[PDB]
RNA sequence: AGCAGUAGCAAGGAG
RNA sequence: CUCCUGCUUAUGC
């Protein structure tokens, strides 16, 4: 029972692994088995003591906590895959049993005239003209027959890559040649951009209320007793009524349909390239009613694994003039003109080529969830205040409750602007919705890092006097991690002028 | 006669050539590693790939001799219900489901299903019964215990109740015998007085039996009272800045 | 106008206001092609770390050895994190860790250790995660890799008849000692293998890339070992599981917020009428390259000092396939021409030959690990990778933060896997930093690097734990993961309510306010809708299934009993997050609709929630024509012989059937036994009994031959 | 081209 | 650069 197996190898490989004052396992044993420890410990710790030269860093007198080095290089070009603000929608009375995507492209071909979607084979900028003038009047007489399946032509054989690929070649036969095929490997890395400026009139807009109303498909309210489950109920409401009309709204929505369809398109038919309208769903003066913002072409999803980025071809309706720094990929076209009532305004195609994923899919197409953390946050404040007061005031306390936010642009100091409680969610929804476009791996530490610094602040406000070890690397470490994220250098912009603001009642901070 | 079917599979299945060297060559232990054999890696997206079910025209098994006898090959408008590609078990879609659910046949069996799932209905029929008042908006929070969560009446320890399946149900190589049987035989001699004829299998029969006899003990974060009772109201009752509570009875 | 989100934080605090700095709601980060510059960036960093160049030649494998305990050179950059460890100084810690509290303190927890492992069967090592199968060099699950292992002993020299953990341990040191081991390749051919390649083979730790870790901008390589290592390292943790079960000052099976209550509580009234405390929050950096297994082998030889004979012996041999360990270095790279057209891939075999064709960090990284390369593998035999021994650690930082050098200045604090918070006691800023580098000696000589870039502190209770940031009075929660709560995904009835399980379970764990769980159960209800195309009836949605409910909808009568999956509106709230759908409406519903839904005789569930959806979706089609398809007819035959014990043990699945003798004569003893008993009571019949007896006889002679 | 970031995908095979 | 090869009907309170 209390035998184990001595073999031969392991009793000769337990030998083998002893420390360096030791011989064999025995002579370990014996001496771990008759140890007493002594007071030569103590001269090895201060012994390692003096022989460190490491000196803490305060903050009330080198308080060091400089802005961040946001790059000074060429601007971060608009990098979503669809348009937010300059997007346009033509609308239609949805009927209840034309309701596959394939029937709203259709009954949109007949609705939204494609007879004067004239575009001249000169754009305006880009980088290829012919290919999307031949691609674009391919689908649309495509959309024409009411079929939606591109024949094989040049067109879509150079923008969907077919043939596109390396040879991937084992080493079983290699064929050598004397100095001819000399084959090596190489990386680079990514590019280093600059500060969007236009990131702030897409925030201002995309917390601004649009007349078309409820955009997000959400569920009906269950039953209640006359438990708290009213309060939560109360507060469901409320929070609906702010983000139901929201532009954000609309961005979400289009991202659930268009992105769900494609997902289905890529699910039911890979090696087939499909014709996918780019749309919403929203009720206008009670009319439940669909839009149009544009259309896209899958590019034949073979999704072996959760990678495999597949590419799609996107004609966005815009009404807007370009911008060679903001629309800096697209291929900007002019389409025509459209009756616009209060006169008769200007109608621009745009063409970008990009891509999907199918572990990319599952993340924006479900993305009904920020909804959790808007509401999860909100909630938490309310609940703090009603924690202090021991009192239910919740109705009047989001009424008569103010939220600093949105500082002024020519002056910071002291300068903020006080919104009601209620309205502020509308900020939290769209920040939410951002941490799901633009989450790559530079927006992971910087928000660590940013956790970091908001200790540092909580540090200040309360007066501990709080200390660092090493400035240097920790810059070091911020620093490496923003390089061409615009959320990322955008917050870092406002982590510097939260650091502005901060500056002028706690003394911990630089200019 | 079950010995002679039972007797018709074993000389059935050492009929094979390869199957006679998995047999007689294990242990009895193994059959639990000969249970899994779960050659996928995680199944590391389910929703994703029942999404990807759910679109298509005929994701689901279904067995064809059953459905035949009632069913109707394609609904009203050109609704599809049944294919012909493959044991004979053939493909269908859910408005199959929908439509055994609306116009198919029916077979009284609301006692059995009553009587399997009577812990469950006990926690409907407490929850109804109770009343509730207002709120409080004050700050709580109290340690991790380790409370038994179940109003039972018998109070075991997750090691009579195994053993007492054993010893109710299958006898024949139930357990070495104990000194925890004697009262607890008595509790035989009363439950076989009731799981002697039942259409319910033994399977759902230990189910069932292990759900009024096992308080189930969990480490939850608790506060106030740690009455049993309230234990399914945990969540509900407070969280962590607010609390309500008026129960009366 | 500009716009900043934080300026709330200028009128809150940091419990409030920390959600929204995490990043947890986008896509995780993955990562892409082969893993093996993480992996010689793992072992190159860890032999860059050892402070020297002792190198002792070895006589069992055929590659050099370097040795990582009492062999310092000691450079003058003290702050780059070191990987040596001196055994007299943490044998000196644990000699004042133990003469703290109790004086038989690691023969008591050793003989609880010892009191579980002889009670322990070896089917708790197939309840494990994904090992590695040496049989085809593979990831496999804990059962099938187990089940390979036993088929290799079974099929090399006798059989197996161990069913216990000591005797399966005895078997695989048997294994150890064979001259040849025979199992089968891959159409089951069978092939055979010599000792030292058995020995290079048990030893061999698969590495790979971590997938979906949210917070690092660089990925790290994750290690899977295989199956011989497994339940001595189960051993291992059980030791050290009880020791830090009995222990007061770790957190790592969990209350992790009484105990920071009761040392700031009972450390504050601990203080003179001028010192004061100053807590930090440090992260400790490198940990899987500075713990070495050659300490453990020393610390586990001091515990179990007088335990057993058994356990003496058996707590020293994790350590000892810890320090020679190898590496599976991924599978190469792949290399092109000037055009970017064709591209060769050059696997982990040929690296060397394929030396000249590398980058600058390529052959940077790899002229620093070239004397240590085996043809597949690396050798590595100081490193302590993830998904290893986590409780024995805690302990070395257990003993870190119980250090007494005889003023009365000291520290005191909280440890888990790499972090740890440490509260300091003293008078002065400079007798401050005398304390604080007497902390970063004791760790710095013992072997633990903290890092100086992570690291603060302040006066009051303002420090982090475990993503757990405490201020002065208040805690904030652990911001959990929102996918969790959609991952059932298997049948029309087992999603809604599973759901509705894991918003309790984050209800009562974490805080998760009312309306978060109203509003993510109504979000789950509606992508629940539009998973499985269920829309209610009052809505215009017209599908292949709504037509059918919206033309039947007038045989029902109360019309607020339909389930969910067939039509219905929620019923459900939070203070029923306990009861299913089913039993919540079985008070409504109408008696044709509950006798026609819940019929038994129903063509799609024949062949934990009420049984009347549950379907079984259709298998894929590329799984039979690959080259493994024998495998899915191995599987195929398994389910067979277990419906076979199934049938004649008509209780098997409740208890664990234990036995060591076989299966097939237990079922013919049975078939014999239960054929006695209902005879005698019973049949009574010659042509039966004799048909049976003639049937079990001819089995046996067809079994036996 | 494009997605993407420390390396892959963007059908396969033959000359 | 040149030449040869494919089925999967998708409906947001």
């Amino acid at each position: 029972e209390l035998e184990m197996y001595k073999s031969k190898l392991f009793i000769a490989m337990r030998d083998e692994s002893v420390p360096l004052p030791y011989i064999n396992y025995e002579h370990l044993r014996t001496r771990c088995e008759t140890f007493k420890r002594n007071q030569a410990e103590c001269e090895a710790k201060v012994a390692d003591v003096a022989s460190r030269l490491k000196i803490k860093l305060e903050h009330l007198e080198e308080n060091k906590l400089r802005p961040l080095e946001i790059p000074k290089e060429k601007e971060a070009p608009y990098t979503h895959k669809f348009l937010m603000k300059d997007a346009w929608f033509f609308a239609k009375p949805h009927d209840s049993e034309r309701a596959q995507p394939q029937q709203i492209l259709y009954d949109f071909f007949e609705a939204a005239n494609m007879g004067f979607m004239t575009t001249s084979p000169k754009p305006i900028f880009g980088k290829q003209g012919l290919m999307y003038h031949s691609l674009w009047g391919q689908t649309k007489r495509a959309i024409k027959d009411k079929r939606n399946e591109l024949e094989p032509s040049e067109q879509r054989d150079f923008l969907c890559g077919i043939g596109r690929a390396s040879k991937k070649i084992q080493e079983d036969k290699w064929q050598e040649s004397r100095e001819e095929e000399f084959k090596q490997e190489e990386t680079k890395g990514a590019a280093k951009r600059g500060f969007p400026t236009w990131f702030n009139e897409e925030w201002l807009w995309a917390m601004r209320d649009s007349k078309i109303g409820d955009w997000i498909p959400m569920a009906e309210m269950p039953p209640c007793k006359n438990e708290m489950e009213d309060y939560a109920k109360k507060m469901c409401e409320e929070l609906e009524s702010k983000i139901q009309g929201t532009n954000c709204a609309r961005e979400m929505s289009k991202l659930i349909h268009t992105i769900g369809s494609l997902h289905t398109e890529c699910r039911n038919f890979p090696g087939k390239v499909k014709i996918v309208p780019i749309y919403c769903r929203g009720t206008l003066r009670g009319e439940s009613t669909d839009c149009l913002f544009g259309i896209a072409i899958k590019g034949k999803s073979h999704l072996n694994k959760d990678d495999g980025m597949y590419t799609v071809v996107t004609f966005e309706f815009s009404t807007e003039e370009p911008n060679p720094s903001k629309h800096e990929k697209y291929t900007v076209f002019e389409a025509g003109t459209v009756p616009v009532e209060a006169k008769e305004k200007k109608l621009f195609l745009y063409c970008r080529t990009t891509g999907m994923s199918k572990l990319k899919n599952d993340w924006f197409s479900k993305c009904r969830r920020c909804l959790i953390p808007t509401m999860e946050t909100v909630e938490q404040i309310v609940l703090k205040e009603c924690a202090l007061k021991e009192e239910n005031r919740v109705s009047e306390m989001l009424e008569n409750k103010r939220a600093w936010i949105a500082h002024e642009n020519g002056e910071n100091l002291t300068r903020l602007v006080s919104t009601k409680l209620k309205d502020l969610c509308r900020m939290l929804i769209v920040t939410q919705f951002y941490y799901c476009i633009y989450n790559d791996n530079q927006l992971e530490g910087f928000c660590n890092e940013q956790k970091k610094f908001l200790m540092f602040l909580q540090a200040d406000k309360d007066s501990k006097s709080a200390f660092t070890f090493n400035q240097k690397g920790l810059y070091e470490k911020i620093e490496e991690c923003i390089v061409s994220n615009p959320l990322c250098i955008f917050l870092a912009d406002r982590l510097n002028k939260l650091f502005l603001v901060a500056k002028s009642n706690g003394a911990k901070y630089f200019e | 006669s079950l010995l002679l079917t039972l007797a018709k599979e074993y000389a059935n299945l050492t009929k094979d050539k390869k199957s006679c060297k998995l047999l007689s060559q294990g242990t009895v232990s193994s059959y639990t590693t000969f249970k899994k054999w779960t050659t996928s890696r995680k199944e590391k997206n389910p929703s994703l790939r029942m999404r990807w079910a759910m679109g298509s025209k005929f994701p689901i098994m279904a067995n064809r001799e059953i459905l035949e006898e009632a069913g109707i090959p394609e609904q009203w408008e050109g609704i599809d219900l049944w294919s012909k590609k493959d044991l004979g078990m053939v493909l269908a879609s859910p408005a199959a489901i929908t439509y055994w659910n609306f116009c198919g046949p029916g077979v009284d069996n609301s006692s059995v299903i009553k009587d399997v799932y009577k812990a469950k209905f006990m926690k409907k029929e407490r929850w109804r019964e109770t009343l509730w008042g207002p709120m409080n908006f004050e700050l709580v929070g109290k340690q991790r215990r380790v409370v038994e969560t179940q109003p039972v009446e018998i109070k075991l320890n997750q090691k009579e109740i195994k053993e007492l399946t054993m010893w109710v149900l299958f006898e024949d190589e139930a357990n070495l015998a104990s000194k925890f049987i004697q009262e607890n035989f008595s509790l035989v001699l009363s439950l076989r007085e009731l799981y002697k004829g039942k259409a319910v299998n033994k399977d759902v029969a230990a189910f069932m039996i292990a759900h009024q006899f096992s308080p189930e003990k969990r480490f939850l974060p608790t506060f106030g009272p740690i009455r049993p009772e309230r234990m399914e109201l945990l969540h509900c009752l407070g969280g962590d800045f607010w609390k309500i509570e008026a129960v009366t009875a | 106008m500009e716009i900043n989100p934080y300026l709330l934080m200028l009128n809150n605090d940091i419990t409030s206001m920390i959600s929204l700095t995490y990043p947890y709601t986008g896509a995780p980060p993955m990562s892409h092609g082969t893993s093996t510059k993480y992996s010689m960036e793992t072992v190159s960093r860890t032999y860059s770390y050892s402070r020297t160049k002792k190198e002792v030649p070895s006589g069992i494998f055929p590659i050099e050895r370097r040795k990582f305990c009492n062999t310092i050179e000691d450079k003058e950059n003290l702050e780059k994190p070191n990987g040596n460890v001196d055994i007299n100084f943490m044998l000196s810690l644990a000699e004042m860790l133990e003469e703290k509290m109790g004086k038989g303190f690691f023969k008591f927890c050793a003989n609880e250790a010892e009191a579980e492992i002889l009670k322990m069967h070896f089917s708790k090592l197939t309840e494990g995660r994904q090992t590695y199968d040496w049989t085809s060099e593979r990831n496999m699950p804990a059962a099938t890799a187990l089940q390979l292992t036993v088929d290799a002993i079974q099929e090399t020299q006798g059989t197996f008849k161990g069913t216990t953990m000591v005797e399966y341990c005895n078997k695989i040191l048997e294994m150890m000692d064979w001259p040849e081991v025979k199992f089968k390749k891959v159409t089951l051919m069978i092939t055979k293998i010599g000792r030292e390649e058995f020995i290079k083979r048990i030893c061999t730790i698969n590495t790979m890339a971590k997938d979906g870790e949210r917070g690092k901008y660089k990925r790290r390589a994750i290690a899977t070992p295989g199956m011989g290592i497994r339940p001595f390292s189960k051993i291992v943790e059980t030791l050290a599981q009880k020791i830090c079960e009995r222990l007061a000052e770790s957190g790592l099976p969990v209350e992790k917020k009484a105990k920071l209550k009761t040392t700031v509580s009972s450390t504050n009234s601990k203080l003179q009428e001028g010192q004061f405390m100053v807590n930090i929050t440090g992260d400790n950096s490198k940990w899987n390259e500075c713990q070495q297994p050659e300490a453990y082998l020393a610390m586990l030889a001091y515990i179990t000092k007088d335990s057993s004979n058994l356990m003496k012996d058996l707590c020293s041999v994790a350590p000892t396939l810890f320090c020679n360990k190898y590496v599976k270095m991924g599978q190469g790279f792949r290399a092109k021409n000037k055009r970017k057209t064709k591209e060769i891939v050059i696997p982990a075999k040929k690296m060397k030959e394929r030396k000249e064709l590398m980058n600058a960090e390529w052959r940077d990284l790899f002229e620093t690990i070239e004397p240590y390369m085996d043809g597949e593998c690396c050798f590595l035999g100081g490193g302590m990778l993830m998904g290893m021994f986590n409780m024995l650690s805690t302990v070395f930082g257990v003993m870190t933060l119980n250090y007494r050098e005889e003023r009365n200045c000291y520290w005191t604090g909280l440890q888990s896997s790499d972090d740890f918070v440490l509260f300091c006691i003293s008078r002065t800023w400079p007798e401050m930093e005398m304390t604080i580098l007497k902390f970063i000696a004791v760790c710095k000589l013992m072997g633990i690097n903290m890092s100086l870039e992570k690291s603060y502190g302040c006066l009051p209770e303002l420090f982090e734990f475990t993503s757990m940031f405490f201020s002065g009075d208040f805690v904030s929660n652990i911001a959990l993961e929102l996918p969790a709560f959609t991952t059932a995904g298997m049948n029309e009835g087992t999603d809604f309510t599973a759901a509705m399980s894991v918003i309790r379970t984050n209800m009562i764990n974490n805080g998760l306010s009312p309306g978060t769980a109203l509003m993510a159960l109504r979000i789950c209800l509606q992508e629940f809708r539009a998973t499985y195309r269920v829309h209610p009836y009052d809505s215009g949605v017209k599908n292949h299934r709504m037509k059918i409910i919206r033309k039947f909808i007038e045989t029902i009568e109360n019309k607020d009993g339909l389930l969910i999956s067939d039509g219905g509106k929620l019923m459900n709230n939070i203070s029923s997050l306990h009861i299913p759908e089913e039993i919540l409406k079985e008070d409504l519903m109408d008696p044709s609709y509950r006798n026609r839904v819940f019929n038994p005789r129903n063509p799609f569930t024949q062949f934990a929630v009420v049984s009347t959806h549950s379907f079984r979706t259709r298998s894929n089609r590329t799984l039979l024509n690959t080259d493994m398809r024998a495998m899915a007819l191995e599987e195929k035959r398994y389910q067979v012989v277990c419906n076979m014990y199934r049938s004649v043990f008509e209780s098997a699945d409740v208890n664990t059937p234990i036995g060591s003798m076989s299966m097939g004569e237990a079922i013919e003893a049975k078939i014999l036994d239960r054929a006695r008993t209902q005879f005698e009571n019973g049949i009574i019949g010659g042509e039966e009994y004799s048909e049976i007896k003639r049937l079990i006889e001819d089995a046996k002679r067809q079994r036996l031959s």
